[PDB]
RNA sequence: ACAGAG
DNA sequence: TCCAGCTCCACTTAA
DNA sequence: TTAAGTGGAGCTGGATGCTCTGT
């Protein structure tokens, strides 16, 4: 059911601590200056998100001018202060204006490089369950929330799932991916084209393109490599490292 | 003719709003320190603002 | 640095906006006209 | 925000004095002193509740001696209201009546 | 900095949440009843929108040109000193100035009266400057500081400098080329 | 949170368990099988809890091989380890005289600390592992298939079969995720076998290079 | 160097 | 018109 | 305090379909 989804959903989609405030404001005292965020409780009770005023110190105080663990305060559990600080290189202690227009763009909760994510219904009669479809690219991360059955997800990128599950979950996904591009233009190959493609692609335990920088990495002879692209720079390299050329 | 008129208008010094220990460096470094035959400001502080 | 901001826009998203620019020429010292022609000078590629 | 020095117009820069803190210009004399509360709000804008509370939600804005729905005259219904925007919108309310043979969504 | 931050289910109070705010800022310093710490109030720092330029304090529509020529005479007999854009050329010939039909401005003309300034209904308004009538409309409607001055070069190297008043409102007039045209089209 | 931390503290526990029975280190059926309701009662919650010295591994004894090749896990608490604890590490490796160890690092591990494991001793071999990777068991996911670390003895017969060298095999970095996982190093074979779109199965091989 | 053709 | 390598420069750890 | 290994940003050099048919 859907309750389920939107939890899970909150933990990988990124959420900023602008969207969840319902207002920031300077404030400007005799004493001392600062600025405060109050942050929209009903709000986060809705979009259940495991996010309060206790966490919020810990989405700032990371990148964010070397902002100090003492200069933050968490005096209710609604409200936070950054008390500004001199950055000490090339500004102006009045760096609250840059703070300003950056405090609401810090990630309080989910996984940075996700934009966005979207709940996905199936249309058979037999079942209905929800799968979850996340546009972004960290696939080590989507595979380790709690709630996400990390053994059935999958990437569209070939890169991904070779730094994430080795060479031979990215030889399956060449596979997959050119034959889902073919079959939606009605195109049909049959299986052993795209087969020879992808081991072509990964015998050398890396995911090598068909590009010219590829092939070079794959193809020794100089003259099949000074027939393609680049064909003066090869030339001159084979003459300083004196390389000899199968003719085979 | 060519009309360009130019005012200088004396502001005080007494009142709050009036940094003296900025005014006494902006005016030295005006006017060297004690010549006082052509200075902009006649007081140790900055006077006047022209137009 | 009022003028400037006047002919920009006196909205408050738009004086935001512009907000970073007025806080680089304070870092340097251009604060007169003659200060301004000489900073754009020491740039000019000479013909 | 934007504050504007009174004789020669360039901006202002907050500082600490030895009594108070100031705003003061950069090129002339002029200082403000911050005697009393002075703040600038921001309210940006929130995240959509609108498939947040579809399905099911944990609501619970309903009371006793509550309203009954209009339709089915019946208060087999929630009601609630919410913020749409920033908070200095004035609150809408919106309800949603579910029993059985019968679904709609009313305004 | 410890990372397994703890949550809970209950919910906040509402005015929990406000009275732990008001407690954070409404802290006065105000008791220093001293030079120093004391403020000019005219010479408030200058927020940006000129007729918005009070952001800290003690505690719009347009208007028309039939409006601005009311309040001015039954709401308020106080004399007021307007600035008013006209044509280019007005209807007149440059008296005995030796010529060309060359432009006609109000430095050629000789005192007197030199029209008269019809308010109709529907908030109409002309000025009828001759045998022509002109169209009078609202200007710009500026905010800053205008004054209007005497300058007089009495003596060869010295004269005298006088202000007459400050100066609100603007007036455009425009010929009716509607009006001129409907005459005798073309 | 603290639902959310033991999660990890079992979750990442019961992988180390599998890699460890799947590397051929000796793991009880009641390890592999510790229930998230069963792992409370030793270790409970967080206050009670301890994550740099309790849940610590070394009853691991490589059963086949023998009893006395031994091999540590050990979870550190700081985020980025630096070299100092490292050592601290290194030296109890030391007077225990086991000569593995796995270190479960919780966010990064700082670069001076990366290139002391390539040189501390080639006899004392310590495995970076972020936690973030064991969270999930790679060796049960539907795109890994089945690997194989094959004995010199089948090498020997991979090679007479098709009459190759080494050197003409496919290749597999040491810096893949399941090569890794296994722990094998430059020179070994891992027999693949790959599930066809059939009942049936193709059984290809690599080299570690 | 431009235009064509499939 | 789009895209990999190469080099310069700030930014923490570590002694 | 600083030696050094590694992040992030700008510069540079490469590439972009196959043929006939005419002026
Ligand atoms: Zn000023
Ligand atoms: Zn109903």
């Amino acid at each position: 059911d859907a309750d389920y989804a939107r939890l899970v959903k909150g933990r990988i989609e990124k959420t900023l601590l602008g969207e969840i405030s319902e207002y920031i404001e300077e404030v400007f005292l005799p004493d001392d200056c600062f600025i405060l965020v109050k942050l929209s409780l009903e709000r986060i009770r809705l979009l259940r998100l495991e996010v309060n005023a206790e966490t919020v110190r810990y989405s700032i105080c990371t990148s964010k001018l070397r902002v100090k663990p003492g200069d933050v305060a968490v005096h209710g559990e609604a409200v936070v202060c950054v008390t500004p600080r001199e950055n000490s290189k090339s500004s102006m202690y009045y760096v609250l204006q840059f703070l300003k227009e950056d405090l609401p763009k810090v990630v309080v909760q989910g996984i940075p490089e996700v934009s966005r994510a979207v709940i996905h219904i199936d249309e058979q009669s037999g079942k209905e369950k929800y799968k979850l479809l996340v546009e972004g690219d960290n696939l080590r991360a989507v595979m380790a929330t709690h709630g996400v059955k990390g053994t059935r997800t999958t990437s569209n990128n070939t890169y991904e799932v070779e730094k994430t599950l080795g060479i031979e979950a990215a030889r399956t996904t060449i596979i997959n991916e050119i034959q889902y591009t073919m079959v939606n233009h009605g195109m049909s190959i049959d299986r052993r084209h795209v087969m020879l493609l992808s081991d072509l692609m990964t015998y050398k335990g890396e995911v090598l393109g068909i590009t010219r920088f590829g092939l070079a990495k794959m193809k020794e002879s100089v003259l099949m490599l000074a027939s393609f692209e680049k064909t003066a720079d090869h030339l001159f390299d084979a003459a300083y490292f004196g390389q000899k050329d199968s003719v085979c | 003719k060519q009309q360009k008129v130019e005012l200088e208008m004396a502001i005080d010094t007494l009142n709050p709003n009036y940094c003296r220990s900025k005014g006494e460096q902006i005016a030295l470094n005006v006017d060297g320190a004690c010549a006082d035959e052509t200075s902009t400001y006649s007081s140790k502080l900055m006077d006047k603002q022209t137009f | 640095d009022q003028e400037i901001v006047q002919m920009i826009g006196t909205e408050e998203h738009v004086m935001a906006a512009f907000g970073p620019s007025l806080e680089e020429c304070q870092k340097a010292q251009i604060f007169t006209q003659m200060q301004a022609l000489k900073y754009i000078g020491n740039k000019v590629r000479r013909q | 925000m934007l504050l504007f020095c009174p004789g020669c117009g360039n901006g202002l820069i907050v500082e600490e004095g030895q009594r108070c803190h100031r705003f003061s210009c950069n090129t002339c004399p002029y200082v403000h002193n911050i005697t009393r509360k002075v703040t600038n709000r921001k309210y940006p804008k929130l995240k959509e509740v609108d498939d947040v509370l579809g399905g099911a939600a944990a609501w619970e804005n309903v009371d006793s001696t509550a309203e009954s729905c209009p339709k089915c005259e019946h208060p087999r219904a929630y009601f609630m209201q919410l913020q749409t925007r920033s908070a200095d919108e004035p609150m809408t309310t919106f309800y949603k009546c579910c029993n059985a043979q019968c679904g709609h969504r009313w305004r | 900095r410890p990372e397994v931050i703890q949550s809970h289910s209950i919910f906040e109070q509402g005015p929990a949440e406000m009275m732990k705010k008001k407690g954070n800022w409404d802290k006065t310093v105000d008791v220093s009843d001293m030079g120093p710490s004391h403020i000019i109030n005219i010479k408030k720092e200058k927020r940006e929108t000129d007729e918005e330029t009070k952001q800290i304090l003690r505690m719009l529509p347009k208007d028309v040109s039939v409006a601005e020529l009311l309040r001015e005479l039954s709401l308020t007999k106080e004399e007021e000193l307007l600035f008013l854009q006209l044509p280019d050329t007005l209807p007149g010939q440059p008296p005995t100035q030796d010529i060309a039909e060359n432009a006609c401005t109000l430095a050629d003309l000789t005192e007197g009266q030199v029209g008269k300034l019809l308010i109709r209904k529907s908030g109409r308004v002309q000025l009828l400057l001759g045998k022509v009538t002109l169209d009078v409309t609202m200007g710009t409607a500026c905010s800053f500081l205008q004054e209007l001055v005497s300058v007089g070069l009495g003596d060869s190297r010295t004269g005298e400098m006088t202000v007459l008043g400050h100066v609100k409102h603007k007036l455009v007039c425009s010929p009716d080329f509607e009006s001129l045209l409907d005459h005798k089209h073309r | 949170d603290d639902e959310e931390e033991t999660y990890r503290l079992w979750k990442i526990r019961k992988t180390i368990m599998q890699l460890c029975h799947d590397r051929g280190y000796l793991v009880t059926q009641d390890e592999l099988d510790q229930t998230l309701e069963e792992f409370k009662a030793q270790s409970g919650d967080k206050p009670s809890e301890g994550r740099p010295r309790r849940t610590d591994l070394t009853v691991l004894v490589a059963h086949n091989d023998d009893p006395t090749d031994q091999m540590f896990v050990f979870f550190p608490e700081e985020p980025k380890v630096g070299i100092k604890t490292i050592k601290v590490y290194c030296q109890r490796m030391q007077e225990e005289n086991i000569t593995r160890a796995l270190i479960v690092v919780q966010q990064g591990m700082t670069p001076s600390a990366k290139q002391s494991l390539v040189d501390m001793a080639p006899k004392y071999i310590l495995e970076q592992f972020l936690q973030q990777e064991l969270l999930i068991n790679i060796t049960e996911h539907e795109l890994v298939p089945e690997h194989v670390v094959m004995t010199k003895e089948e090498v020997t017969e991979l090679l007479a079969r098709y009459k190759l060298r080494e050197n003409q095999l496919p290749r597999i970095q040491a810096g893949d995720p399941v090569a890794r996982y296994f722990g094998i190093k430059r020179g070994q074979v891992v027999k693949i076998i790959r599930p066809s779109e059939t009942a049936g199965r193709y059984i290809t091989y690599r080299l570690v290079q």
